[PDB]
């Protein structure tokens, strides 16, 4: 029954307009009353009446502009007030009485205040839910700008003011709100979900009106308060419907501007406390302090007045809002803490104790919240994941994240994968913004932040970042860091410490390389190193206990390097002692010959750069690496060992002879290349035994050709030759 | 040949008069000269002469002022309550056209010329040219209205009627003696509801009463069908009423107009539920003609 | 363009690259990346993975990823390029590295392990020791300067060494062609 109601309107408005052109208003008034007789239907859906609402609201708008020009130039048909009050059908009457009425406001501003007051009393003549609203909404359109105001020109024949405007439209509004509640209670009990979807359809009908209330600008901060605020608040407490308040309580703070909200939080939060229990409170209060942040953010305006300290009240009153809330999921509660943290960050970025207290209160929120150990699968996790991110990202200094007092007490409820990864997110962030020199105010807490992280390659990454993050310029507290890192890093176990202890050794290296500069400053410089070296050695011994072979060799070596490079007293036997210690692990523990090579070769590279040892323990290990040379299994490395043992005689012919015999102790191609090395070993010490060159140079020429030509001798056949071209030192 | 004489009656004051009009049967309306109580009736009765040569044997011409009422469509039940007579011509002969002026004294006109359902009250000038066999009668009707004023007392009617344990209302009417251009103002005050009223209203029934004694005829006629609270309200709601009487044009009350009939005007509150049950209450108003002051 | 580097020591001796180097090591420009080793983490190599794909690295002593080779020999363009990490050089300091070149039949060598930048030519064969792109610390050498090196067209390789001196990046450039 939707369509033909619109069409029969158009048939009768056709006879209306042809009577509007023929100066037959009354026949057109007869033609319109037949058309307006259609609009009384209740057999339509709330969308069907609304599309039929603007249907005649253009047709009578032809009749509306019909009566206006007639009165303007002097064709004033008098007494039009009761002229449209004849028949017994009120939608023919009142829709015509709207058009005449807003004309009789226009044509008689001496009856402006009267007819604005009178027709809304006549608008009480029908209490139907559907058809009164579309009447009352069309009222607002015809009474848009005709409402009286201080903002009106100076002609002494008008009646009414802004108060006559605001009260009458609230008298429109107070009708229209319960009419939305009268939508909730019309029809059978089978269409209530058909209602409440169509209740959300026609909810913006009354939503037109407070927009018209918002366009008033002569209303000040007080004139809104004691009338227009409470005259909106009255429908809030007296709607008696849950789906009523949801569109409306936003639309107050949505449409009425910023300066109206400032002191008036306290009753509006009491009005939020006055809401029904069944409502979605969540989308409200986030949008509530949406504008106050926007009033804080905006330039070229008033901004937040510091007298209404929003911090001291929103913490209290929106708590009292949840104190009025009875049966809510708790993720709605800390979605306010999403705001209550964040708003404190923007209003007082400077203030220490304010943002210190809210999280402390939020811990004291969770001190009462009898909840489980916070896993990942719930929705309360990801919001809490969002919460602690706002310190670590959005703090000015990210050291102030670490300077937070009650920080780590919040950190205790999390899940095993989360509590590590957020600290990993913390340890990434305190690195990714690169911080400088650190002191004991934030040293220990970070070590307690990794205490949330230990009790992987990322752990391999972050810890090597961590002492690179916890390197400082204080000498001995940084040593106690290297203690208390490792003492904490011993609490992790063994599987991660196999990677992460050598950076602490590398720290302890660089600590000694930080301790090596203060020779002008302090004379206790030598004492710390061997203490730290033993502390490194015990860290090595921890890795010895952690069943690692190839690494603590080098950590002994680079330790013996770090022993050998400093020169603090009694390092050399430790240098040699650990060299021996490592050599002992080499000759005992390490089994693979190639790594044993890679040990014993780099051992000589350490032993050459030990240029650090005196000969009285060198020549022991020079014999012992020659013993370790005999500990080797394959030939050439051992030949390469004794070749390099001649550099440990740096003997001359002694070493050469030994190497020669060893190279003679064995694929003949693989032999003779080493004789060229033996030549170049001789050549090297020749460039510092004259005919042993000339003996061996001719000696290579006879075992050079006697072989199969393959892909590998040919480069070596050249490698023989240019060596003799190198021997051209002229 | 047709008629020989026609009576034409023109008033001496046939210009400064109107007194509105209405009405008659088959939708017709009577507009005549409007008279009131105590006014004199002065005029001229003119005879129309059309055929020259014929001489008219007459034995008397007079005019009777008639104030009469008509009831039950029979000739013998007619009663002329006021009859003043002016003689016009002596028994003689007639040659040309002749006019007859007439001017009586105090013309008491006790009630309104009012035409109801079975009752017509009328005033007319009855001229009687008496001839040998049949007489000439010309009926020139004259409307007369009854003027009562704004009374000293016009009381607030009020009553809390309704249905026991189904509907409690409280009706009210501010006046009782209304005039014909008054406005009908009242209020309704709900107290209790149990039945599901849809939308219903107010009735205006004009009760003209005919018959004397045990023989009394009662006819049903309803002029208007107004509205009400237009719904099924609960406690705390009322119904504002603005009703104009000018859209119906009623006559005055004039109870027991001249010992044979009356006319009265009543209000009925009928309220209709979804099963269309009819629930009524009868209350009279009084009407009387407000004169243009 | 061919990126040359070595001895990252992440997280071993250092952790923080020059951001000056990070912007000069934006991906897309270089074709090949040649590190000596001692990267000490996969993610130190996986940073280099972002820069380019054509990468070949050999094993260092602190390469705890023990699957990199001992040496590497490759030919692209007209150059026959060999590479070592430099720890198997005994002793570090010298002519003796040219003896390593004689084993492998190359014309461009890369060494490392001393963490200083140097690159040079002898016996008409080239040798690289690019130093540490991280500025990874050296045992014997306390003061450390970061530098990465990065162009074979045809018988001619253009060599840009991007060093970190002062407060900017001091790029040096010498030319060497296949003779």
């Amino acid at each position: 029954l939707l369509d033909e109601a619109i069409q029969a309107v158009k048939v009768q408005s056709f006879q209306m307009k042809r009577c509007l052109d023929k100066n037959k208003l009354m026949d057109a008034l007869k033609h319109a009353s037949n058309m307006l007789g259609e609009l009384r239907t209740s057999m339509l859906s709330p969308k069907s009446y609304y599309e039929l609402y603007m249907a005649i609201s253009d047709e009578l708008h032809y009749l509306e502009v019909y009566l206006t020009d007639e009165f303007a130039k002097g064709r004033k048909v008098a007494d039009l007030y009761e002229l449209v009050q004849y028949a017994g059908n009120i939608i023919p009457r009142l829709y015509l009485l709207i058009t005449v009425g807003v004309v009789y406001v226009k044509s008689f501003p001496q009856s402006r205040k009267d007819i604005l007051k009178d027709l809304v009393e006549m608008c009480r003549g029908v209490q139907h839910p559907l058809r009164g609203l579309f009447l009352r909404n069309y009222l607002l359109q015809c009474t848009r700008n005709i409402l009286p105001d201080e903002g009106e020109p100076t002609d002494e024949e008008t009646t009414g003011d802004i108060s006559d405007s605001m009260d009458f439209v609230l008298l429109n509004f107070a009708e229209m709100n319960k009419l939305w509640v009268r939508m909730q209670h019309q029809g059978h009990s089978r269409d209530r979900e058909k209602r409440e979807r169509e209740r959300q359809e026609l909810r913006i009908l009354v939503g037109t009106n407070l927009v018209r209330l918002s366009q008033l600008e002569g209303v000040n901060v007080e004139r809104y308060k004691q009338i227009v605020l409470t005259g909106i608040l009255e429908q809030v407490v007296n709607c008696r419907d849950a789906l009523a308040q949801e569109y409306l309580m936003e639309c107050i703070i949505q449409v009425f501007p910023d300066e109206f909200h400032l002191q008036t939080l306290n009753p509006f939060l009491r009005a939020c406390a006055e809401l029904h229990q069944n409502v979605n409170v969540k989308n409200i209060i986030i949008a509530l302090i949406d504008r106050l942040a926007l009033f804080a953010h905006r330039e070229d305006g008033p901004g937040i007045p510091a007298e209404i300290k929003l911090f001291d009240i929103f913490s209290q009153q929106v708590a009292t809002v949840i104190q009025s809330r009875q049966d809510m999921p708790s993720e709605d509660v800390v979605s306010l803490q999403v705001s209550l943290i964040n708003l404190a960050m923007k209003c007082y970025p400077d203030r220490v104790d304010y943002v210190d207290k809210v999280l402390e209160t939020t811990v004291e929120i969770f001190n009462k919240l009898n909840l489980e150990h916070i896993a990942t699968s719930s929705a309360v996790s990801k919001e809490l994941t969002r919460l602690l991110k706002i310190p670590v990202d959005t703090y000015n200094n990210i050291l102030t994240v670490l300077k937070l007092k009650h920080f780590h007490p919040l950190f205790e409820y999390f899940d095993y994968e989360s509590r590590k990864s957020m600290s990993c997110y913390v340890l990434s962030n305190v690195l990714d913004y690169n911080t400088e020199i650190v002191s004991q105010d934030q040293v220990d807490s970070i070590m307690n932040l990794v205490s949330t992280l230990i009790q992987f390659a990322d752990e391999q990454s972050l810890v090597g970042r961590f002492i690179h993050l916890l390197r400082s310029d204080d000498p001995d507290q940084q040593y106690l860091i290297l203690n208390t890192a490792r003492k904490h890093f011993g609490a992790g176990g063994n599987q991660r410490i196999r990677f992460t202890l050598p950076p602490l050794v590398f720290a302890a290296y660089q600590l000694a390389f930080r301790y090596k500069e203060n020779s002008q400053m302090d004379d206790k410089w030598e004492k710390k190193c061997q203490k730290i070296f033993s502390f490194a050695h015990q860290t090595i011994s921890a890795l010895i206990k952690a069943e690692l072979a190839e690494l603590p060799l080098r950590l002994f070596l680079q330790g013996a390097l770090a022993a050998g490079e400093i020169g603090f007293e009694n390092h050399e036997t430790v240098a040699y002692e650990f060299m021996s210690q490592a050599f002992s692990l080499y000759e005992d523990e390490i089994s693979d010959s190639k790594a044993q090579l890679a040990a014993i070769t780099l051992i000589i590279g350490t032993f050459e750069r030990m240029k650090c040892f005196s000969e009285e323990n060198h020549e022991p290990l020079r014999t012992q690496c020659a013993l370790a040379a005999s500990k080797l299994l394959k030939k050439p490395d051992q030949g390469r060992a004794v070749s390099t043992c001649a550099h440990l005689f740096w003997r001359v012919m002694e070493c050469l002879k030994k190497a020669l015999k060893i190279a003679n102790q064995c694929d003949p191609s693989l032999q003779v290349q080493l004789f060229i090395e033996i030549l170049n070993r001789y050549i090297y010490f020749y460039e510092k035994t004259i005919q042993v060159l000339n003996q061996l140079i001719q000696k290579i020429r006879e075992d050079l050709p006697n072989l199969e030509s393959s892909e590998e001798t040919e480069q070596i056949n050249k490698h023989f030759h240019n060596t003799l071209e190198h021997l051209r030192s002229r | 040949f047709g008629p020989i004489c026609e009576i034409d009656v023109a008033l001496n004051d046939g210009e400064t008069r109107k007194m509105a009009e209405m009405k008659t049967e088959d939708g017709k309306v009577e507009k005549h000269y409007l008279f009131y109580d105590g006014e004199s009736v002065s005029g001229k009765v003119n005879l129309a002469f059309k055929q020259p040569g014929k001489r008219l044997e007459h034995q008397g011409i007079r005019i009777e002022f008639v104030g009469q009422i008509e009831l039950f469509n029979d000739k013998s039940n007619t009663h002329e309550f006021v009859n003043l007579v002016k003689e016009l011509a002596l028994p003689g002969e007639l040659t040309q056209s002749r006019s007859y002026d007439f001017e009586f004294m105090q013309v008491e006109k006790p009630y309104e010329s009012y035409i109801g359902a079975n009752v017509r009250l009328r005033y007319f000038l009855k001229v009687t040219i008496v001839r040998r066999l049949t007489d000439l009668v010309k009926e020139y009707d004259l409307i007369v209205h009854q003027l009562a004023t704004y009374p000293d007392v016009n009381n607030s009617i009020k009553m809390e009627v309704g249905i026991e344990d189904c509907l409690h209302i409280e009706f009210e009417y501010n006046k009782s003696k209304y005039h014909l251009k008054d406005v009908i103002v009242g209020k309704i005050y709900f107290l209790l509801v149990r039945i599901k009223i849809q939308h219903m209203e107010l009735q205006l029934i004009k009760k003209e009463i005919t018959g004397i004694g045990p023989s009394t005829t009662t006819e049903t006629e309803t002029i208007a069908k107004y509205e009400i609270m237009d719904g099924a309200p609960v406690k705390g709601e009322s119904i504002p009423i603005r009703l104009f009487l000018a859209g119906y044009d009623p006559t005055p009350t004039m109870r027991d107009v001249n010992k044979k009939f009356s006319v009265r005007y009543f209000l009925n509150l009928v309220l209709v539920d979804e099963e269309d049950r009819r629930y009524f209450k009868q209350q009279e108003i009084i009407l009387w003609r407000k004169a243009p002051e | 363009l061919v990126l040359v580097l070595g001895d990252l020591h992440i997280p071993h001796r250092c952790n923080s690259l020059p951001a000056k180097f990070k912007k000069l090591l934006v991906p897309g420009k270089i074709q090949h990346i040649l590190c000596t080793g001692n990267l000490c983490t996969k993610e130190s190599y996986d940073y280099l993975k972002t820069l380019a794909g054509d990468v070949h690295i050999v094993r260092g002593d602190f390469d705890e990823n023990l699957n990199y080779p001992e040496q590497k020999v490759v030919t692209v363009g007209q150059f026959k390029i060999g590479l070592i990490h430099g720890h198997q050089v005994i002793p570090w300091g010298d002519a003796s590295l040219a003896l390593l070149q004689r084993q492998f039949d190359v014309d461009i060598l890369i060494s490392g392990h001393t963490h200083k930048f140097e690159a040079f030519e002898h016996e008409n064969k080239f040798y690289i020791n690019p130093g540490s792109a991280t500025g990874a610390y050296n045992a014997l050498e306390t003061n450390i300067i970061p530098s990465f090196v990065l162009d074979i067209q045809a018988s001619t390789v253009v060599t840009y060494v991007y060093q970190l001196i002062g407060d900017d990046v001091k790029v040096e450039r010498i030319e060497y062609k296949k003779s």
